[PDB]
């Protein structure tokens, strides 16, 4: 079964820094495309950060662009995003989505469990 | 089959007078003993219609234009008009009805062809042992994006045509108005009155297409028989008239069909008998319209001023306002 | 077409962004009928829903689909990133960037043709002054809501022309002649006597009108019968007095009516009750 | 001349009925059984000025 | 504000709005208000403030 | 902060709501000493969802 369990959250300042994890198993890692979501209190669903099969392109949300990281992990298969220059309004619970790749019309994004982060102060 | 016809012959366009044939019932309402009044694409009455006929060698197939809509008639006794294509440069671009009506059934087939050159079916074998058969299914052999196919049931299969007078006839209208065929259609063999098409007959609708395409060509579809390697044209003809949007009054009998109708812009009596309303004037002076002359041509005097104006240094400037004091730019 | 439309479940649901009706309230779709239904299906960018309107002009209301200024349907859209958007962006989904003139409404173009842009003729190939007219979408997730994909379903209906063969959820009832009733004969709403009619219907027809244009004439759709809408209610009322000073006694003139209310007796003016 | 005027001055009358006058349809109970009621009293609003 | 506007009219009157009672006659302080605050062009905002 | 018409979130979606032709005004001040209790005043019940 495909697994996806999130990891690193919590709360911060504004300014501060962060980083997420997403325990990845149960499918081959570049066989499906990475994405970051956070879903905010009172709001729905929201792309952060994109990342392609085999990782060689970066692409960011213009409310996070130039601040935030995606990274990938190519021998123990976890997806990971260093999230730095944070904001305020960026409260939201942060989740883990894998596209499914299928024919490249197709988009099942497996959308996993999300770990709760808050900035406040 | 893209050998063309070793019998074609170049003749010209003979001409007959359309006389007060292809009025269509204009919409699906019942009326009963009015005279109404509409206004539509309609065949302008007593005006030159094309006669096609395909004769004894001396026949040619022409792709003729769709301006605003065509009229067709077909006076036949051994069912040689199958089909149209249609569209505009006459490629798989296009769609095409075809009635391929080979006594058997009425299979009709709405497709986008593969498109042909000189199409043409043929019943052959006519010295014993005819049956009306075909074999030469040369007008249709493949077609992707089969929109639409629809089959009518059966009708009385008038095999006899007799040799002479004439009977048998059909009318139709093909018309496109967003994207819609609304095809108006009319079997009437005509009883031997005098010898011609002459009297009235209304026409009224059968199908509707979602097409959705830019038509300005049209052709028709063909066959064969004689008593086309042997063969020639056969015994038959058909009839070209174009729709303009013209104007009628149309009488409603009691049982409500349409038994007598009057265009309007013919001549000034029946442009009396559309502002009376009626198809009996009675002595006086009446007034009829106004007395328009047509406008020539568009012209357009700006003055020779050709330098651009300030919007680079208004829509991308540099220093901005605010609207404590906005800045107001003079062009 | 042949089928039975419950509108309401298609429209209570909140999914949609823009549910936005034209010739007719999407709330009487429930009751009223149609004749033919098409359901136009396309994707397109984010702001774009504001050029799917009778009228319309820009992009995609000029160039590839136009709707006609007597539109009367409903067009649906909701946002379909989480289905439609990719990480390279999706290039399956395209749009005509350039066409020669304006389009006709409800006209498909699956021309390929390369629009020459300057004097040259291109001669089948792209490049300078040869632009190549079908641009594509580049569906990302990670874009503005400006640019996300929508899939938009134009609604539209053909109502009064025909006969009907799309008809939404209401029961039939029984066929009641002779009585002044309150009839709903396939989307139009009557108040009339129905009796069997002489009129001959030929079958591509249904409604029969008067020179007033009021519906005269049906058919029956449950039994392909034709029926005859004679109104109720003829005449007016006067009230036959003598002085105040002399009486109160009246008497009452039902104008031009049979007695039907029902001392009474029949003048030619009209049923007199109570002289 | 006096029948026919009084007959024309009535059919006039009655042949106003099927007009639009900036409206939908002249058929009133279609535009009852089409839109809203605030829609309806503009279209009902034409056909009674 | 301090009265009626009239359209394509610029108020750009360096007087100081007096609200209550205390006469300013050119400078801030005690009940002496200004309206005319600044734009924060900063980055963060979001997109319904920009 | 949420108290609008038209707007979104938890006091927007699940225990009040503001019509768009709103006139009047929001009035408010602080008021700490003025409810709250030394514990919590779990007595002002409320919910959430
Ligand atoms: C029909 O054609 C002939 C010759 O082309 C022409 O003289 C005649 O006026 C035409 N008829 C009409 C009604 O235009
Ligand atoms: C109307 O139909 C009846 C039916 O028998 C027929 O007898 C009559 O001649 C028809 N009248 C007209 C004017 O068509
Ligand atoms: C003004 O700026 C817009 C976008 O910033 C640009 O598309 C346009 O071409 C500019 N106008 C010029 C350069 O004249
Ligand atoms: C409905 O049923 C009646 C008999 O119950 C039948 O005559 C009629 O044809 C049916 N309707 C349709 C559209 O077939
Ligand atoms: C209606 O009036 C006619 C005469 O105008 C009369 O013969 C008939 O009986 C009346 N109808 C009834 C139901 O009494």
């Amino acid at each position: 079964q495909l697994q996806l369990v999130e990891s690193g959250g919590g709360l911060v300042q504004p300014g501060g820094s962060l980083r997420l994890s997403c325990a990845a198993s149960g499918f081959t890692f570049d066989s499906h495309d990475m994405a970051w979501v956070r879903q905010p209190h009172g709001k729905g669903l929201e792309y952060i950060a994109t990342i392609t099969s085999v990782g060689s392109n970066t692409y960011y949300s213009d409310s996070v662009k130039g601040r935030f990281t995606i990274s990938r992990d190519n021998a123990k298969n976890t997806l990971y995003l260093q999230m730095n220059s944070l904001k305020p309004e960026d409260t939201a619970m942060y989740y883990c989505a894998a596209d499914l790749s299928t024919a490249d019309w197709r988009a099942n994004w497996a959308k996993g469990q999300g770990t709760q982060v808050t900035v406040s102060s | 089959q893209c050998v063309n016809l070793t019998t074609r012959t170049q003749l010209p366009p003979a001409y007959t007078n359309s006389f007060t044939r292809g009025v269509y019932y204009p919409d699906k309402v019942f009326r009963s003993s009015v005279l109404h009044s509409t206004q539509d694409l309609f065949l302008p009455f007593f005006s030159n219609v094309t006669w096609f006929h395909a004769i004894h060698k001396r026949f040619d197939n022409p792709v003729l234009p769709f301006n605003d809509g065509v009229y067709f008639a077909s006076t036949e006794k051994s069912n040689i008009i199958r089909g149209w294509i249609f569209g505009t440069t006459l490629d798989s671009k296009t769609q095409s009805l075809l009635i391929v009506n080979n006594a058997t059934n009425v299979v009709i087939k709405v497709c986008e062809f593969q498109f042909c050159n000189d199409p043409f079916l043929g019943v052959y074998y006519h010295k014993n042992n005819k049956s009306w058969m075909e074999s030469e299914f040369r007008v249709y052999s493949s077609a992707n994006n089969c929109t639409f196919e629809y089959v009518s049931q059966p009708f009385l299969m008038d095999l006899e045509g007799k040799q002479g007078n004439f009977k048998n006839l059909r009318e139709f209208v093909f018309k496109n108005i967003d994207g819609y065929f609304k095809i108006y259609s009319k079997h009437t063999p005509i009883n031997l009155v005098r010898d011609l098409p002459q009297g009235f007959s209304a026409l009224e609708p059968l199908v509707d297409l979602p097409i959705g395409i830019n038509i300005t060509r049209f052709q028709t579809l063909l066959a064969l028989h004689r008593s086309s390697s042997g063969w020639t044209a056969g015994a038959a003809a058909y009839y070209v008239g174009y729709l303009q949007p013209r104007t009628f009054l149309l009488k409603y009998n009691e049982n409500g069909t349409i038994t007598d109708a009057v265009d309007c812009a013919l001549d000034p009596l029946s442009e009396t008998k559309c502002t009376l309303k009626s198809f009996t004037v009675e002595k006086g002076i009446y007034q009829t319209s106004n007395f328009r002359v047509q406008p020539t041509e568009s012209i357009v005097r700006f003055p020779n001023i050709t330098n651009l104006c300030p919007f680079g240094e208004v829509f991308n400037a540099t220093r901005f306002a605010s609207v404590y004091a906005w800045n107001r730019k003079r062009i | 077409s042949n089928c039975v439309a419950d509108y309401s479940v298609l429209y209570n649901s909140a999914s949609f962004s823009t549910f936005k009706c034209y010739g007719v309230s999407p709330t009487k779709l429930n009751d009223l009928c149609f004749t033919n239904v098409y359901a136009d299906s396309f994707v397109i960018r984010g702001d774009e829903v504001r050029q799917i309107a009778p009228g319309q002009t820009g992009k995609i209301a000029d160039y590839n689909y136009k709707l006609p200024d007597d539109f009367t349907g409903c067009v649906i859209a909701w946002n379909s990133n989480n289905l439609d958007s990719k990480v390279g962006g999706n290039y399956n989904y395209l749009y005509r960037l350039f066409r020669k003139s304006n389009l006709k409404p409800f006209e498909r173009d699956i021309s390929t043709e390369i629009y020459q842009a300057g004097s040259t003729p291109c001669n089948g190939v792209e490049g300078f002054n040869c632009y190549f007219p079908l641009q594509s979408y580049g569906f990302q997730p990670t874009n503005g809501v400006g640019y996300q994909p929508y899939r938009v379903v134009v609604l539209s209906f053909e109502l009064l022309h025909a006969p009907a063969t799309v008809c939404g959820p209401k029961k039939s009832t029984n066929l009641v002649k002779n009585k002044c009733v309150n009839f709903n004969f396939n989307g139009l709403t009557g108040t009339g006597v129905l009796t069997e009619s002489n009129k001959k219907f030929l079958p591509f027809q249904q409604f029969g009108r008067d020179i007033a244009d009021t519906t005269d004439a049906v058919r029956d759709p449950q039994t392909l019968e034709i029926l005859d809408i004679t109104p109720c209610s003829f005449g007016g009322v006067s009230v036959i007095t003598p002085g105040t000073n002399t009486s109160n006694q009246v008497a009452v003139l039902y104008q031009d009516v049979n007695c039907t209310e029902v001392n009474v007796f029949q003048t030619r003016a009209g049923c007199l009750i109570g002289a | 001349d006096v029948v026919n005027q009084n007959a024309q001055a009535l059919n006039t009358l009655v042949k106003q009925l099927s007009s639009n006058f900036g409206a939908i349809s002249s058929v009133l109970n279609d535009i009852l059984s089409r839109l809203d009621k605030v829609e309806a009293e503009v279209q009902i609003d034409r056909l009674i000025t």
